[PDB]
């Protein structure tokens, strides 16, 4: 009954935007300059990394977990096929949003089924 | 042409317009 | 100077279904390994990645033909818009 | 409809069919051995690899004739298409 | 026989014979197909290019026998018309239409020969792609099996060659392929 | 035209063009930076290597176009001035002393220019690798914190890096920045 | 001395001699087999392909001695008999049908012999590849089961394949087998 | 061409049997030490097994090579 | 101007010139050192072999400037060889060939082998800091628990910044040319 | 100077000189050994293959100097004696049987050269196998150390190169190897 | 071969010293505290590591300049 | 033959003994122990390898 | 043809129109 | 030819139409 | 040829039609 | 055309303008 | 020729038809 | 040649036919 | 053209200006 | 063009200046 | 030649027939 | 033009000066 | 010649037959 | 221009001096 | 010669026969 | 200039001296 | 000489026979 | 200069000498 | 040369015989 | 020279004999 | 000078002497 | 030169003999 | 110069001697 | 020069002797 | 040159002898 520990993924869902924003910030500034202190940039990298980071009875239960995972995978693939095959037509900039939406949708779809 | 599946082919957009 | 980014953008756009399917598959296998502590997940991940990738490529063999005509038009107008005409 | 695309889809279909059984046996064996290791707390990765090797070798040994027959039929179809290309 | 002008024309034509054969006959298709198959087998230099080129030249001579006979009967001791008809039979309409000057039966082999060459290249590449399919199937199956076994540091190139050779030998390969090409180019 | 000796000089110069471009003009820096970025993305073949080499060659030809135009002769001194402008002079002076502020020789200037370009390209590569190293470390830390430790972040990180890089158009801005550092875009 | 036109024919034949040998004698089988063995061993260009081609040429000269001497003292019929007994007659008959509509013309025999010899050489190469592929797979399996996910087996299989080929005597016994199949009849 | 498929089966069985002994003893050692640095013991075991079976491996492989040579003697 | 035989000798020497340079001059040392550095920095082909070979060729041309200016010059070249080769191997080859004044034929392979050995030694010397930093990165990653994390994809920036701080190619070329110069 | 036919003979012999060296003059052993050492050390292009070929050619010329000097029927006889010294006679007799139609004669030149070449290749593979052993031992030891440390994704070949190079420098390597080969192929 | 032995032993000792401090700090929030401790230790000692490594590189460059 | 088998067995024995001591003598403590063992036994390792290579060279010279 | 189709295709859209 | 299925190759789609 | 449910099998489709 | 959708293809932007 | 087996070769399909 | 065999070779199928 | 968005290709910013 | 935005967009900086 | 064997060589099948 | 943030283009520094 | 083995050598099978 | 800024550059130091 | 041991060389088979 | 101690720029050290 | 052992070298077998 | 282990450039040692 | 030796070189076997 | 030791050099064997 | 800093530098030693 | 050492250099063995 | 310190440069040893 | 120290260069051994 | 330490380079053995 300790199956529901999936709230961690929902909590760390903000890492999507955090990583995007911070990594592209640093890449953009480096490409704007190509001349820096050489250590201020390293300290900035460290700070941004830190801010982003912040008998055989049991076999039956294991097979229950495996069949739960297979069932939820099949159900999600059935219910979320057109979204992927339409993201084939997606513009490059908006692809990350669809990626995050699909990931969040499947992680909510799991819910111990 | 439902608005769901928020990515649509160019034919869908042309038909919408 | 936009040729390289155009190429990369088109590649990522076309390969997006396979990319996302395989990424989600390995995330799910990682969850399984989280609930199955003493297990080697790398070989299983490789096997399922291979099978899922080839299956997705097979079922995706219906979105390739018109991309050639789209490239016809796009490359024609692109090479037109390169010189000071 | 676009004989070239038809042949490409046929090739992908044959790929999936040929790679179905050995890949499935390998992943089933891997998952089963991983679950056993989790249950009995052994923490050893050589056993799944060995049993996977045995199973894959046996399956590939058994399926050789059917593999060859299907491939020969496909090649004869390709030659027939070449005769009137 | 050839007093002072037919001699010059004949010598010039025979001096341009290598390029005329290499860019105006069936040799291009056979050479390209053989090279592409040899590369699809996974090998690089196992069969020497001299052998494949000689086989292609002999097959081209077999195909070109009637037109060669007509040309020898007429000029040396009408052949141009037969060659033009052959090119018309074995060219693509769109390429010839493009090579026509402007303003919307194509003739002038001067403007038809490039179209014939491009059509031959296109057809040979199509045949090569067709023949690549079973070999790429074997390669992908081997790669998938190797990844399933867990080994990934060794490329499937080591194991693909014997299986590709077995498949080609069982198919009989070269004989049936040459028969198919000759049947395609000889209907009457 | 080229009567007796200028013909020999021109033919030799044209035959030495590949090696002259490879060890000479700006092709080195562009090629090295592009390959460094490709390796930093974590995938060896995301763009074709021939494509990157060709793009670097085209950018180098554009950079050398003003030099050739000013040559119309004076092109040799223009090339010498460009080399002096875009290299360290201490190394060139050392090489010239080894040979034996007045002037500089091409033989004593080409290796110094090549070494300076290699150093600058490696500096740019080091400056660019860090964000992707950070993303890989973040993925590994997330996996470790969640508990799952047998997974390989190698396969996870590559799609994320690719999608971010193509979404924010890294290649175009990078090429613009490099060619702007060298010359002024019209 | 020699006649005028016969001199022209002889010079033409000698001009086409290298290509005729390359596409009309046992040199094909020897060259293909040796290149296949080199590729199987895993070496890139160590055996110095000039050496292999020279050995193949000498072996071809040894094979062609009877026919060459028969033609030296009308050996065309003997050459046709050799080709007929070392080819598949179905392809020759098809190429004969490629004409207007037991003669077996020389022009119709060369492609058939070439293709048949290439097929036989490929079969021999496949028969040769098996022990080396087995060695590679065995050593890869041992390394992987040991627990190493790196150190590609191709950096360790070379000594084992080389010592196996040394113990087998390799090239000498292979050449003896090939020449015994071809001329010892 | 049943000889070709027979040779393929021979190669597969030879690979399986050659990999059977060292991988099997490594697995036995691993499970025995896991039932109660495993890599060091595993390496010692596989090295001893290879040292013991080196001659057998060599003679079997040479016999197979001689069989292949016999097959290609007049094939 | 060379009518009868000097013309033939000059043409033969120029035909054999690239092989003589590659196997009888200092070019081998610089080429091997540069390729060793490139391999050590964990780069596949980023400094393309054309650039490194051109730099090594220019440095070799600078080294051989006194030899060119001497030309009589054969004796100077022999003195240079005996200066930079190993005399024991030359003596052994001389004994093998026959049954002071070391033969030029004996000197060439001895010089080539000595240069190859010295290049390998200096390459091993150059590999050490990169090996150390790679092992340190691998050890700290293991300590953090990222067992499956690749150390190669993360140690390349550190190797590159270290080589930049060392000034790398400039000081390396200076050291090599100073070793081969100053008479 | 030289007669008409002797001129043709010597010109043909000089034309076939590269292929005569390729067929075997102790150059095969040196070239194969050097390339195998380069492959074993983990290097792909560093030792500048033309340099290895040059030093191998110089060594082969040094070995062949007695033959050349004793040459100028004397040269042919001395060459045959050298070949018989450094070949496997059984294969030579087999090739004699294949050429002519068990005997006891001096030998046949065309029947002895391929036998010498094959024996030289076999000996070259033997010495290569002898050379690969310490390097593969070092590679395996380093791999075991890395694995026992705990790292799973560290390629041993990344770090094995400096240790292999320093071991080969301590052995003094190339000089001792050349001495061993020349002592094998020299008398006294 | 004294220089070779000295360089090898120096490299081993440098590895020991570099990998001794963070290992001692870490081995001797289930994971956040360890991560932040290792990071701050490495960041504080990063300058010292760089200076020592640069000094060793200068030493080896001088040695190869000499011979 | 005889010497080939001897060399193979010697190489396997060298692998065994080299893997024996450093492994046979707390991941950080394990790493520092491995480093200390490498520092202490480096000379013995190198000398054993050099003696093996000298045996190889003697076998080459004998031919 | 359905409205919430499994996966779009050009013929499906053309028949929809 | 059931609508709710897999790939449904184009021959099936044309048959439906 | 009741229902493949996973593959196409063109012979099956033609037999059904 | 909507405004809050996550997809803003250039044709969509031009149509909105 | 069982209708439900592991492999359905073309010969089996032709025989069933 | 049993019918319930896992996979039958072409010889087995032809004999069973 | 809301500002709470992403890269927003130059058309968006030029229209907002 | 708010200052508290995400991407610099040099045109946006010029507009703000 | 047991009929319930796992793998049967072509010689075994020919003998059984 | 706050230069204390990560996004400080050279235009920002020049304007601040 | 026991049958409890995998594919056997041709000599063993022929001797059994 | 500050001294405890997050990012600096040679422009910043040169201007401050 | 034993028969209940591992796989043996052809010498063992030809001696047992 | 302060005793930054992170890494001193050459200009910083020259100014400090 | 032993008859039951883990290894049976060819010399041992020939000596037994 | 701190004369201690903060940063030891060649300029630092040369000045402290 | 005891028979109970773990390994036996060819010299050992020949001396035992 | 211990008799029961592991693999030994040829010198040791020929000395024991 | 830190005579016991546990590090090495040629300049430091030459200054010690 | 004590015996029973795991390895024995040829010099030590010769001196012992 | 110390004596109990670990491996040092040859300059240190020569100066000590 | 001690004798209980760690691995030492050959210079140390030569000086000890 | 004690014999109870495994650091026994050839100089040590020669000196002991």
């Amino acid at each position: 009954t300790v199956v529901i520990i999936l709230v961690g993924t929902f909590t760390i869902i903000s890492f999507f935007s955090l990583s995007d924003v911070m990594l592209l910030y640093r890449y953009v500034i480096i490409n704007d300059f190509e001349i820096n202190e050489g250590k201020y940039f390293f300290a900035v990298v460290i700070v941004f990394f830190k801010i982003i980071g912040f008998t055989i009875k049991e076999f039956f239960k294991s097979i229950l977990l495996l069949i739960i995972l297979a069932l939820t995978t099949y159900f999600f693939w059935i219910n979320d096929r057109k979204i992927i095959f339409s993201q084939v037509f997606s513009s490059v900039d908006g692809l990350y949003l669809i990626w995050g939406r699909l990931f969040k949708d499947i992680i909510l779809f799991f819910l111990a089924f | 042409f439902p608005t769901d599946s928020l990515v649509s082919s160019p034919r869908a957009e042309k038909a919408r317009l | 100077l936009t040729f390289l980014t155009l190429l990369a953008s088109q590649a990522v756009i076309l390969a997006s279904p396979v990319m996302i399917v395989l990424l989600l598959s390995e995330v799910l296998l990682g969850v399984l390994s989280r609930f199955a502590p003493q297990m080697n997940a790398f070989s299983v991940s490789l096997t399922i990645k291979s099978l899922l990738a080839i299956f997705i490529i097979f079922i995706c063999s219906s979105t390739i033909y018109f991309s050639k005509v789209q490239f016809f038009l796009g490359e024609h107008k692109f090479f037109t818009n390169l010189f000071v005409r | 409809m676009s004989d070239i695309v038809y042949m490409g889809n046929k090739a992908l279909y044959l790929i999936l069919i040929f790679s179905l059984w050995p890949v499935g046996i390998a992943t089933v064996i891997g998952l089963s051995i991983g679950l056993l290791q989790t249950v009995t707390q052994l923490q050893e990765q050589t056993l799944p690899f060995g049993i996977k090797l045995i199973g894959v070798s046996i399956s590939l040994l058994l399926l050789s004739g059917w593999y060859g027959e299907v491939l020969l039929s496909f090649c004869h179809e390709i030659m027939f298409l070449i005769k009137s290309g | 026989m050839l007093s002072d002008m037919s001699l010059i024309a004949t010598l010039s034509f025979f001096t341009l014979l290598p390029f005329l054969v290499a860019a105006g006959t069936c040799y291009i298709k056979f050479s390209i197909v053989f090279v592409m198959v040899r590369n699809a087998l996974g090998l690089q230099q196992v069969p020497s290019n001299m052998t494949l080129n000689g086989i292609a030249l002999i097959m081209a001579l077999f195909v070109m026998k009637p037109i060669i006979e007509a040309g020898y009967e007429n000029y040396l001791n009408s052949g141009l018309m037969e060659y033009k008809q052959y090119l018309k039979k074995h060219t693509d309409l769109e390429l010839a239409r493009f090579f026509q000057r402007s303003e919307e039966n194509d003739y002038s082999l001067f403007s038809l020969l490039p179209a014939y060459a491009l059509s031959e290249i296109k057809d040979a590449f199509k045949i090569g792609f067709y023949l690549y399919l079973p070999f790429v199937v074997v390669d992908l199956v081997i790669s998938s099996i190797l990844l399933a076994l867990g080994m990934m540091m060794m490329s499937p190139i080591t194991i693909s060659v014997p299986i590709k050779l077995v498949l080609f030998v069982a198919l009989d390969g070269w004989g049936i392929l040459s028969k198919a090409l000759i049947e395609q180019y000889i209907n009457i």
